[PDB]
């Protein structure tokens, strides 16, 4: 009886703007925002994930969650797809993509129940992000010289530790900044070739001990044992490593071979023939010189036998990739035949033992002061596996960040913890009451979307947020005689632990954020922010 | 009246159901309308996400059961493959001429005497068309001018931030591949490639062609600033015997032997290829020899190849050697028997961009190429298609403004003009009919919903800017003189079209209103609404 | 934004249900306009049934929740009471100019800027209101032109064969009520009478005054001619003592005796009035003795009254009695010892009309009676409704030509012109406002929807005669000439109103403009309706 009007469509659902979807998209994901507002932060909240397979894992970071996470509606899919964007192009801002094109839709909504049209309201943001990202580069503090010193690499990474593992920043940074040192090459005015993979870092953990027992090694750690008799080898730098891809039994034919019996007389060659080949063909590879055999595949019974007679170590490394990295640090090459090791295919390494870690015994690669090493390994220990893992993704990401100081002006930096939002809120409200026109009510609405961060990171650490907000804008506004505002720029948002009272200066803890994230952070939470308010209306229909 | 399974719509509550089907899909894609327009977003339920403002691609993409839209999607399917653009525009003119004949189907006005009225109307307006168009230079220096025709295809598809990106992207991408003299120009020359892993404000023309598989050997050369192509056809890679046979080894440097015995015929032919480069200008500066082969190559050759320091390539796509042909101009070469130095092709700086994931090449600089490359570059899915509708969007109304030497002034100046002209050319002329004039006046009054429409999406009121644009016309006409009056969107007043930039193909808004006006009067002219096995 | 027990109907909702409001009022009095209207039946409750055209009685008699409809009813009855017709008139501007103004609602126009249009055209309407009238003589020879009057008033609430009935009983009535000089004009100097068992074509106009009570005894004349009147408050029948009394007789003859003597008082009042005609005009012809006697006599005195040939009347309405005061002249006698025969009046024929059941004495014929009578006949009381709608609309008609010198013709040659007129003087003019066009234009167009509805309840097509009507008038004002324009809606064509004689009083259309502009004004300043306290 009572008809339906606005749906002309195979009886889909199709939201039109004068139902009001922005609004309901906004608060859709303001559904997901609040997850995210728990997140960043060193005083943040860590979310149990369940998996579908049975798993249950824990973990601070919101990019982790939203793979976890089945994602369909559209305005939801935008921030998950930005959010894969944010974590492209560097290892930082993933709390911050989405809490801050979270809020920018926040504070959209009171500018679209005033009735001031979506596309002025995009306009007013990208006059402004315009405005924000011009002053960015005035906002600079101080820059990275890339001079790869520790101590220079101990004030970038300490801050990346924060906000994901609390508590051990100190105790990691000294282990992080220790591997990246090893593998950044010394060179001064070279900017034409890249250097410092990702890959060339890897993180191994072992249950056991604490974080005080972990060390840093020089090259490859394989958790495989040494399947030879011999456990390590000598003392003596300069071992030579032959790369074999075939395994280690006798030689076939490249055409046809293939085994065939008939009587038991050729059985009882076959075992005899085995015999005499195999002892012939390691014989001949153990008097190359090469003490230690990597094989890629599968190792036979006499052909092992037989190079432990020889004091041949044998360490199988059925993964390919590992051996990629392996021949940047001995030199050596895979060898696709058996038989044949060229000296000029030989590599050499100074020790290859086997160690004693968290009670296991396992046989590391590495090197001291010679035939130089690419690729490094962190070797950590802890009595918790679950809260030890979550080390490695602290770890990963704080190499990542690294990877952000390169060519494209990342050593500029800018003081975090809230330190740069609240200054920076002032100076767009200086661009607001400069621009004439419907823009400054979108240029102050942009500013006032910035104070999420700052009210975060005090909400989460317990701090009275009525108290905390003025002490931040009484810091960054004061009266100076001149154009130029003086002393300090370094008042933060204050996490404690202590007692007393106040915020504190950036430049007491060194904690702060590079500018190439924060940079690129706002521009793609803007994009996002600003293509959400783009849709007013979704259509579904059969593929 | 009635048999088992049938329902009819018989008396004018039929036409009044398909017109109120027509108004709501045009409250639809009327938001979309204009660079001020809003992006639509669509999902096909698998999790696939488009983002489209042109007209055709929305309505092909969605399922209708309204049959009155239906037709309007037929329509607007016509439109692209004649038009290429203003699908939307013709949306809104056919669902506005229904309203405003709504009206006058409530009167007890027939809807013959309104469809007659709309095409007197539309052969005045054809007559209008005429007058009211401008005639262009057919000289290719106008670029200044194309610049303005970009702007208009660009600001609708995009944020504008990415006009002035795509704006140098569209205009050389037609010029180089159109002829000189006044001859015609070929779209498909414009290669369309899409990449991922960098932002779409770094979108860059390729004046030559791009290759996808890059050669791999970290002491492959970055940049050669001049080199000769080599096109071949010939596998340098380790081969096999072409009768059945096999390699019996008493030794392991006997393997070898057997080995680079087989080589050796590849290894003969490799010969023939690194002393033609000695051959011509071997010590000559800005000099260079690179290896597009298509087949494969092993890492042993690729070792002999770098030494000399010569690009190669190998695994390249059948189609993209052909086009190699027309870009660089050297002939493929089917065995290095035959292979002299006349068969090669000439080619400017040659320098490989390295990403991680994806190795690019550069054949570009060509004496003659003919062939354009347009590279889109986006962080997502949706950010490459956006993009991607905007430059195959761009190229054809670009392309248009040449083969169609008349110009239009944009900004709503046409449709305001001939909804002038036509309320108060009939007053004067009176050679149609008494009750046309109700058809006439209608046509006239739907003439309005473009301009209405653009400032509305804009956010203006669109009786103030109407008002405005009115008096600035009236004072014109009391003048004596030819001015051509538009809406400015982002200001508010009016505006010179002309002068603002803002131009529409004039085969867009030759089939716009002939289309428009035919398909919306077939809805007029349907009296009764049968269905069968519903 | 609600508490318990209130119902809101905010943000434009209200306009939407106000407007559909006076859609609804509109279409009911949309059947009956002009002399091609339509009858209705009102139903009291108690069972009677009433048939009217008349939309005065309309309004009152039904009971509409709407409060829309209310404001037009209470409006409407002040119109009634100024006016006294075009109640539906008054509803159709109302109505469609709603309609008008919610077009541009939906276009996002303030209401104020509506209400705004309104006022400013009904100003320039005031002036081509006194351009476009007519002023008639003041001449009471004009009654040819009284007559193109009263077909106005007649013709729309008749068959028209009543109109030749009433047409000349309202004409003279009018006329011999009035004076000839510029005075004044009494209605209620002509009396509304009702009879049954005669047919309502038979309906005759009564010069003098119509009673009930007639003469009764067999023998007294039924016509006499140009008898004397007199006016007597003296009760002739049998009195009684006004103190406890009775009558003691002796003899069966003395019974008689004492009644007779008793009644010798009332005998001696019997014989002076009889020796009054005796002294005057006994036995002269063509002169008479009449007694209007206010209170009651016996049979007695009524037989002695018959043989003298003396009508006697008695039990006479009081108010009659001063009535035949001013009629006749004689005066009111409330003694007989003052009876005198300069006392006496002069009246002209005086017949008893007889039916069955009542009889009926005619006064007419009086030298100076300055009050007349309409006896309104009919069968059943539904033609006794229906005329006395006729006649007391058709008095109040003429008295307001009488009043205003000035007359306007009808047949919708006020409207199409005046919009007509604000088309095309607001184009020359220009001096309002750009937004306050479409007030002035809706304005304009919403006054088309008399002459519209005027036709289609004749059937004819509006668009048809709305057209020839325009084209006309485009002709007239191509030859430099005034011509008066109408539509005819027997033959369906034009026509000019002032030879067909359709006339349009000129303070009906004066306050129908103005009212009709109010009443739509503050409909649409209603913004949100509210329901407290229930």
């Amino acid at each position: 009886q009572n008809p339906n009007a606005g749906l002309f469509k195979q009886g889909y659902n199709s939201y039109s703007n004068a139902d009001g979807q922005i609004i309901k998209s906004i608060a859709a994901i303001r559904e997901l925002h609040q997850m995210c507002l728990t997140s960043m932060g060193p005083c943040g909240r860590n979310k149990i994930i369940v998996n579908h397979l049975g798993k249950i894992i824990i973990t601070n970071d919101a990019a982790t969650m939203l793979r976890e996470l089945d994602i369909v509606h559209p305005a939801v899919k935008v921030l998950v797809m930005a959010t894969e964007q944010q974590k492209i192009d560097m290892g930082d801002g993933t709390n911050l993509v989405m809490i801050l094109a979270g809020e920018l839709l926040n504070v959209s909504e009171k500018l679209i129940s005033m009735g001031l049209s979506a596309v002025e309201i995009i306009q007013g943001y990208n006059m402004a992000r315009k405005f924000t990202l011009k002053e960015l580069d005035e906002m600079v503090v101080g820059e990275i010289t890339d001079k790869n010193d520790k101590n220079e690499l101990l004030k970038m990474i300490k801050p990346v530790i924060s906000s994901k593992k609390y508590g051990s920043e100190d105790i990691l940074s000294e282990l992080v900044s220790e591997a990246v040192s090893h593998v950044l090459p010394v060179a001064q005015q070279a900017g034409e070739i890249p250097y410092f993979n990702v890959d060339s870092i890897r993180v191994v953990k072992i249950m056991g001990g604490s974080l005080s027992n972990s060390t840093v090694i020089k090259g490859m750690v394989f958790n495989r044992e040494p399947e030879g008799h011999v456990k390590s080898l000598s003392e003596d730098k300069k071992h030579k490593v032959a790369v074999f891809t075939c395994p280690l039994d006798i030689a076939n034919t490249e055409t046809k071979g293939t085994v065939l019996l008939h009587n038991a007389q050729e059985m009882l060659d076959f075992s005899k023939g085995e015999e005499k080949q195999i002892d012939a063909m390691m014989k001949e590879i153990a008097d190359m010189g090469v003490e230690c055999i990597v094989a890629g595949a599968g190792v036979g019974e006499l052909a092992l036998h037989y190079l432990n007679r020889y004091g041949i170590l044998v360490l199988k490394v059925p993964s390919k990739f590992e051996l990629r990295r392996l021949c940047r640090v001995c030199g050596a090459t895979p060898l696709p035949r058996l038989g044949a090791p060229t000296p000029e295919e030989l590599g050499l390494v100074e020790t290859v033992k086997t160690m004693e870690i968290g009670g296991d015994r396992v046989t590391v690669f590495k090197q001291e002061q010679g035939e130089i090493s690419r690729t490094s390994t962190i070797i950590l220990r802890g009595a918790t596996q679950n809260n030890l893992d979550d080390i490695e993704r602290a770890i990963d990401d704080g190499v990542a960040a690294v990877k952000g100081l390169m060519k494209p002006s990342g050593g500029k930096l800018l003081p975090g913890a809230g330190a740069t939002e609240i200054e920076l809120i002032s100076r767009i409200t200086k661009y607001g009451e400069r621009t004439p026109g419907l823009l400054q009510l979108a240029i102050k609405q942009f500013a006032v979307a910035f104070e999420v961060v700052p009210r975060t990171l005090a909400e989460t650490a317990g701090l009275d947020v009525n108290e905390v907000l003025p002490n931040l804008y009484a810091a960054h506004n004061v009266t100076e005689p001149g154009a130029v505002k003086t002393d300090h720029l370094y008042k933060g948002v204050d996490i404690d632990g202590e007692s007393d009272e106040g915020v504190k200066d950036i430049r007491e803890e060194n904690i702060y954020d590079m500018l190439a994230t924060k940079k690129f952070a706002i521009n793609v939470a803007t994009e996002a922010a600003t293509t959400v308010l783009s849709i007013d209306q979704i259509i579904m229909a059969k593929k | 009246l009635l048999n088992p399974k049938a329902e009819s719509l018989r008396r004018d509550a039929a036409l009044k159901v398909n017109v109120t089907s027509a108004e709501g899909l045009q409250s639809v894609l009327e938001t979309n309308l204009g660079p001020k327009g809003t992006l639509k977003m669509l999902v096909d339920g698998a999790g696939n996400i488009k983002l489209t403002k042109d007209g055709k691609v929305l309505l092909t993409e969605m399922q209708i059961q309204s049959p009155t839209a239906v037709l309007i999607a037929r329509a607007a399917a016509a439109q692209d493959e004649i038009t290429g653009d203003g699908t939307t525009t013709v949306v809104c003119l056919v669902g506005e001429l229904l309203r405003q004949a709504h009206r006058f189907i409530q009167e007890g006005v027939h809807p013959r005497i309104i469809t007659d009225g709309f095409e007197i109307a539309r052969k005045e307006s054809m007559k209008f068309l005429d007058e009211f168009k401008i005639s262009k230079t057919n000289l290719s220096n106008d670029r200044e001018f194309l610049l303005q025709v970009a702007r208009s295809s660009l600001l609708t598809k995009v944020d504008a931030d990415l006009t002035e990106v795509l704006t140098p992207i569209v205009t050389d991408a037609v010029l180089s591949v159109y002829d000189a003299q006044a001859d015609n120009l070929d779209l498909h020359m414009v290669e369309i490639m899409q990449m991922q892993h960098l932002s779409p404000k770094d979108t860059t023309f390729i004046k030559g062609l791009v290759l996808d598989h890059g050669g791999r050997h970290p002491d492959m050369p970055t940049r050669v600033k001049n080199a000769y192509v080599l096109i071949l056809n010939v596998s340098l890679e380790y081969e096999k015997t072409e009768v059945n046979s096999g390699f019996f080894y008493s030794s392991a440097d006997q393997r070898d032997k057997l080995a680079a015995s087989e080589r050796k015929f590849v290894d003969a032919k490799l010969k023939k290829i690194i002393d033609l480069k000695n051959e011509v200008c071997g010590m000559d500066p800005d000099k260079g020899f690179v290896i597009i082969n298509q087949k494969g190559i092993d890492p042993m050759s690729l070792d002999v190849f770098a030494k000399h320091n010569i690009l190669a390539l190998r695994r390249a796509k059948r189609r993209n050697m052909e086009r190699l042909q027309l870009v660089t101009g050297g002939e493929a070469q089917n065995s290095v028997e035959d292979l002299s130095p006349q068969i090669l092709g000439f080619s400017g700086l040659v320098y490989q961009e390295t990403i991680g994931e994806e190795k690019f090449t550069y054949v570009t600089e060509n004496t003659d190429p003919k062939s354009c490359t347009i590279l889109i570059k986006g962080s997502t899915h949706y950010a490459l298609a956006q993009t991607k509708d905007a430059v195959r969007d761009g190229l054809r109304a670009v392309a248009n403004v040449l083969k169609d030497k008349n110009i239009i002034p944009g900004a709503g100046a046409f449709y305001i003009a001939l909804s002038r002209y036509l309320r108060s050319a009939n007053m004067n002329k009176l050679g149609a009919k008494g009750k046309t004039k109700t058809g006439i006046e209608a046509f006239a009054e739907a003439l309005l919903v473009i301009p209405k429409t653009l400032v509305k999406n804009s956010g203006f009121d669109p009786l103030d800017v109407l008002a405005m644009v009115e008096d600035e016309l009236d004072d014109a006409q009391d003048s004596d003189e030819t001015r051509y009056v538009g809406v400015d969107l982002n200001i508010g007043d009016s505006c010179d079209p002309t002068i603002e930039g803002i131009w529409d193909s004039y085969r867009v808004l030759r089939n716009a209103i002939t289309g428009a006006t035919g398909i919306a009067s077939n809805l007029l002219l349907c009296d009764e609404l049968l269905r069968a096995g519903r």
